[PDB]
């Protein structure tokens, strides 16, 4: 494509990879709590929510 | 050929002198046949308590009506006999008087000026004639809507200070203040070293100083009554005023926050930042695709009559903001699209939106200073607020060091998550509330 | 009917740190916004747990 | 001295692609307002004031 | 330095360049087209030609113009009278080769596409409603129609019945006929001589000699009254008088300044104007009076202008008409003439202090004459008028045919021939 | 790219013209294009005699289909009598869009 080619969209991408990175980090960590994901619940021994 | 760099230092310099009382005498000489001469004083509505708020608006409303040597008709008849002009103004913080003549008539001019400021009479019959003219001018300008809203705004953003009272005064107060109140005002504020004698055109510095020493030196240099006020740094509150008046055709709105002072070095980047928003009115030529992101949208959806940006500055505080005039169903669209452009600028700001603003400021600085009347009016304030008139090259070197990061930092400091002040004049019912205006002052993603 | 107007007194509602009309509020600006947000900052945690 | 503005009088419209449009001269000057009662009629999809076109800063 | 440097060309087009050392610089082009030059079938062409300075050109599109101008900072503007037009460009000293290619091509080779023109015809209504909010653009359009028949009777705006019908063939026709090479002048203020000569030598390929120039503008007496809901009556009495470029126009100017055209002191009571004091002997109310002068290239109009209230309109008029009679009767001093001769010198010298008045002064008289003349000659010419000429000029006014115009609540007001 | 084979490109183009079947309904090639935001602009830049015709060739050939029939054989749009009426107005709406987009890039 050519409508999106340029330096400004790459600059917005590198500007909002903070947004994408925080969005993905929060989503990934929340996906552990939501489904009672023990397999990453153990990667930190600090959440002893399993009784 | 001359380049913009080697032509900015060929401007002739600015001599300065002083007297025994303390008057400062400045000038610059350009080789023509015309001159402007004036006096700028250092008193205003800010120096006045609640007991006499409009007093300074008679003294210059009554100055051209006859001294003790030349009555008023004689004075004017004499000045038109030469073919010259007179003018005077006053604001919250300054007052001026000046005349425009032809270069040969400087000795006759400097003599008139010294006669006006130093001694004049207050005629009771002239007071009776004067009072009613004032009382009619009040109603005259109670019908301009770009002047009532810049007064509500000052009233709600400085609620408890001496900087929130009006130049002309309340009506009840312009009905009682009499001869005694005025004569001590004239005695206690009109004095040196609060005065500057400024001249520009084809003047000669030595001749000007000689002529100053004759007519002015009979002047009280030691402070009378030792009335030295202490400056109070200004308070700034977050209020909001609303006036309804449903039968007008259009609505006026203004919004602002706090800013720097006169001598703060943070003014130049804020100028460069406000030149990126811009201005627009519905009679401009090439709208609907002009570079600002706010002008180009109003032109194509037809929401505006006009809008603009302002940067008022005092000795300590300021105001930053915007004014717009609009219909009755397009107000929250305007406020949404306005706050968006500030937030897009607290954060990322590219490196092509900054060279344009730099050029605009650099090119509006020079055109405002071509002529003879502006230069004098410049020399008078630029010396009553710092000293040191600051040549053009020194301004220019402060514009070669603004960058995208600098704009980012200052915009973040003064705009992001702060409480504004808001004023609006009818028909205003789509104006969003204070909660929903305050919550537009920070994104939630960043 | 225009020049006249004084905003009445809001003296008994103010914060004690901005109730003096002599000095500015740019010094008294961080404590307020660090105080009034901890209620929410507690609240989000409470909702979370 | 051969123009129509060097002798004050009949108007001359102007119009710009960056600033507001102006209606010629005014009058030689503004004497008409020094005596009172010139209300300057309004309420006609009005035109704003002070002509904010050229600044210093 | 080099106060000016004229140079004629094989097809007219005076070029005049002054060289200076200022940081900014301005350029201007001056043309001999106006509302005076159209017949009865196409009234409105020039007020749309003035509105269309930013459309698409055979050398750039309307996206390139509006953006290349704003990038560096400059300005474009157009100004018009009934006799001429001026296109002006303005910016700094290192960016001046750029704006000039835009200016020289906005005027030489345009295209009029019929879907932009068809959208520029709601602008006319907005412009004409804005310009008409002060009640002396209206009264000054009915005064030229009431006094002439053909050339100088046309307005500077567009008639209402005519707004939607301006068509893209008439614009081509107008520009082709009138924007002719031998009727234009190019003036630049902060640049040297050969640069301008070179850049304007590419500007002669278009059209060698001039398009039409008819309509000698003969005179008639016209009365036009217009009644509405304003609270103050505007009025005007004029009479025919001298053309510019002659020995009697200076006498009429000195007469104007004796009689009292304009104030000097802020918020003052005019004590050196005769007719103000004559009127104020029995009229204790607000009001305003002045003299009136206009000096087109073939004829002119001298007279008086008054602003007053409703039930006292007549008393004012037929009291400022008595005073003008007395001067025509020999009652004239010789000291007030001296005092009036100083106002002209002062005002003229101040009129050209700026760098924007200098351009207009040079461009105005580079068309009607073709050469320059310094202010020193002007002062001598205006100080060689005698005392009998001011007296006999006022006799031409009193013995002649009139034009009136009024507008307001015309309840108590005199007709002409009364 | 070929010259001696341009007789063959003509031969294949006359076959594909007939196999597609918009001529048996009276239409013309420009009548068939898909209307996006760029073809919706270049339509309101047409004179009136050209725009009125297009609204009758599109309403007579969308009524023959409600009836499952075709027009008589003497009224079939020939090959060498089809004129491209909307082509020139469309190269210009496009090249003004590559210009507004390499400005935001530089």
């Amino acid at each position: 494509l050519s409508r999106f080619l340029g330096p400004r969209y790459r600059e917005l991408a590198r500007n909002w990879i903070p947004t994408a990175s925080m969005w993905g980090a929060v989503g990934a960590v929340g996906l552990v709590w939501a489904t009672d994901w023990r397999l990453i619940l153990d990667w930190v021994p600090y959440i002893n929510g399993k009784f | 050929t001359a380049t913009y760099a080697q032509a900015l230092q060929s401007v002739p310099e600015t001599q300065v002198s002083q007297l025994d009382n303390g008057l400062r005498v400045a000038s610059e000489q350009s080789s023509q046949p015309t001159c402007t001469v004036g006096v700028w004083i250092d008193a205003g509505s800010r120096y006045e308590n609640e007991k006499n708020n409009g007093a300074g608006y008679f003294v210059e409303h009554l100055a051209f009506k006859g001294t003790k040597n030349r009555p008023g008709s004689a004075l004017e008849k004499e000045v038109e006999s030469m073919g010259a002009h007179l003018n005077a103004y006053s604001t919250r913080e300054h007052t001026a008087y000046y005349i425009k003549a032809l270069s040969k008539d400087l000795p006759k001019a400097v003599e008139l000026l010294a006669d006006i400021v130093q001694n004049c009479s207050l005629e009771d019959s002239q007071i009776e004639k004067e009072r009613d003219v004032i009382l009619q001018e009040l109603q005259e300008n109670d019908s301009s809507m770009r002047d009532v809203v810049f007064d509500y705004l000052h009233a709600t953003a400085f609620q408890g200070t001496p900087l929130a009272q009006s130049v002309e005064g309340p009506s009840e107060n312009v009905r009682k203040l009499s001869r005694a109140d005025l004569t001590e005002y004239v005695s206690q504020h009109y004095k040196a070293p609060r005065m500057v004698l400024a001249a520009a055109g084809g003047v000669e510095h030595r001749q000007l100083l000689d002529l100053a020493q004759k007519h002015f030196s009979s002047l009280s240099g030691t402070y009378v009554e030792d009335a030295v006020p202490a400056f109070t740094p200004c308070r700034f509150t977050g209020s909001e005023i609303r006036h309804r008046d449903d039968a007008l055709p259009l609505a006026h709105v203004a919004i602002a926050v706090e800013g720097p002072g006169w001598a703060n070095p943070d003014n130049v980047p804020l100028q460069v930042a406000n030149a990126i928003i811009g201005h627009y009115d519905s009679t401009y030529g090439g709208g609907t695709h002009m570079s600002s992101t706010l002008a180009s949208v109003a032109a194509t959806r037809k929401l505006c009559q006009s809008f603009q940006t302002f940067n008022i500055c005092y000795a300590e505080t300021g105001l930053l903001g915007a004014h717009f005039v609009c219909d009755n169903m397009s107000i929250d669209d305007m406020m949404f699209f306005l706050q968006g452009q500030w937030m897009r600028l607290c954060t990322s700001a590219t490196e092509s939106e900054v060279v344009r603003g730099k050029n605009i400021l650099r090119n509006a600085l020079v055109s405002h200073l071509d002529g003879t009347t502006p230069v004098c009016e410049d020399i008078g304030r630029s010396l009553l607020t710092y000293g040191r008139r600051i040549p053009l090259a020194e301004w220019e070197s402060r514009i070669a060091e603004v960058d995208a990061s600098v704009v980012r930092e200052v915009c973040s400091k003064y705009f992001y998550d702060q409480c504004p002040a808001v004023a609006g004049l009818g028909p205003i019912e789509q104006l969003p509330d204070y909660n929903r205006i305050r919550s537009g002052m920070f994104w939630l993603r960043f | 009917s225009h020049t006249d107007i004084r905003v009445p007194d809001f003296s008994d509602y103010r914060r004690a740190e901005v109730l003096d009309s002599t000095k500015s509020s740019k010094e008294s600006s961080d404590a307020r916004k660090g105080f009034s947000y901890l209620i929410t900052a507690t609240t989000t945690v409470g909702v979370a747990y | 001295m051969l123009s129509v503005a060097s002798r004050s009088g009949p108007f001359a419209p102007v119009l710009s692609a960056t600033s507001r449009g102006v209606a010629g001269a005014l009058r030689p000057l503004v004497q008409a307002a020094l005596p009172a009662t010139s209300e300057s009629p309004v309420l006609d999809a009005k035109r704003s004031f002070l002509c904010r076109e050229s600044l210093s800063g | 330095p080099q106060d000016l440097e004229f140079t004629r060309l094989p097809n007219g087009l005076v070029i005049a360049s002054l060289e200076n050392y200022a940081p900014a610089s301005r350029i201007g082009l001056f043309i001999k087209a106006g509302s005076r030059y159209e017949d009865s079938n196409n009234l409105g062409t020039s007020h749309l030609l003035r509105l269309a300075s930013s459309l698409t050109t055979k050398g750039a599109s309307s996206f390139k113009i509006t953006r290349g101008i704003e990038a560096v900072g400059g300005k474009l503007s157009v100004t018009s009278t009934r006799e001429s037009m001026a296109y002006t460009v303005e910016c700094l000293r290192d960016d001046i080769e750029i704006l000039m290619e835009f200016l020289l091509n906005v005027t030489a080779a345009p295209e009029f596409r019929r879907w932009e023109v068809a959208a520029l015809q709601s602008q006319l209504r907005i412009d004409k409603a804005v310009a008409f909010q002060n009640p002396q653009a209206q009264v000054l359009e009915n005064l030229h129609a009431a006094a002439y028949r053909n050339a100088l009777a046309n307005s500077l705006y567009c008639p209402d019945y005519r707004i939607g019908k301006v068509t893209p063939d008439q614009l081509h026709y107008y520009v082709q006929n009138h924007f002719t090479s031998a009727r234009m002048a190019l003036i630049g203020l902060g640049v040297s001589h050969p640069v301008l000569k070179q850049v304007a030598e590419r500007f002669l390929n278009m059209r060698g000699g001039l398009g039409l120039s008819g309509a000698k503008a003969k005179y008639r007496g016209g009365e036009i009254r217009d009644q509405n809901g304003d609270s103050l009556v505007h009025a005007a009495l004029v009479a025919e008088s001298a053309a510019t470029g002659s020995a009697e126009a200076n006498a009429f100017s000195v007469l104007q300044h004796v009689l009292g055209a304009g104030p000097h002191v802020k918020r003052g009571s005019n004590a050196t104007s005769s007719l103000y004091q004559a009127v104020a002997k029995g009229v204790h109310q607000p009001f305003d009076v002045s003299a009136f002068n206009a000096s087109y290239s073939d004829s002119g109009l001298f007279g008086i202008y008054t602003i007053s209230q409703a039930a006292s309109a007549g008393d004012v008029i037929k009291s400022a008409y008595d005073q003008v009679k007395a001067i025509a009767q020999g009652n004239l001093s010789n000291t007030d003439v001296q005092a009036a001769k100083n106002k002209l010198k002062a005002g003229y010298l101040m009129s050209v202090e700026s760098s924007e008045g200098f351009l207009d002064e040079v461009g105005s008289q580079a068309l009607v004459a073709g050469s320059y003349m310094q202010p020193s000659t002007v002062l001598q010419q205006i100080d060689s008028v005698a005392d009998a000429d001011v007296i006999n000029a006022a006799k031409k006014f009193v013995s002649g045919r009139k034009s009136m115009a009024a507008s307001g609540n015309l309840g108590h007001t005199p007709f002409v021939d009364e | 790219a070929v010259a001696a084979s341009s007789k063959w490109l003509e031969g294949i183009r006359k076959w594909y013209y007939n196999a597609a079947g918009f001529n048996k309904l009276g239409l013309m090639r420009d009548d068939t294009i898909y209307e996006d935001d760029d073809v919706k602009e270049a339509i309101r830049r047409l004179p009136e005699n050209l725009y009125n015709d297009r609204v009758f060739r599109i309403k007579r050939a969308l009524d023959l289909t409600m009836r499952q029939q075709i027009l008589p054989k003497e009224q079939w749009t020939k090959y060498e009598e089809d004129k491209f009426y909307l082509e020139p107005y469309l190269k210009e709406v496009i090249r003004e869009r590559k210009e507004r987009e390499e400005w935001a890039k530089k």
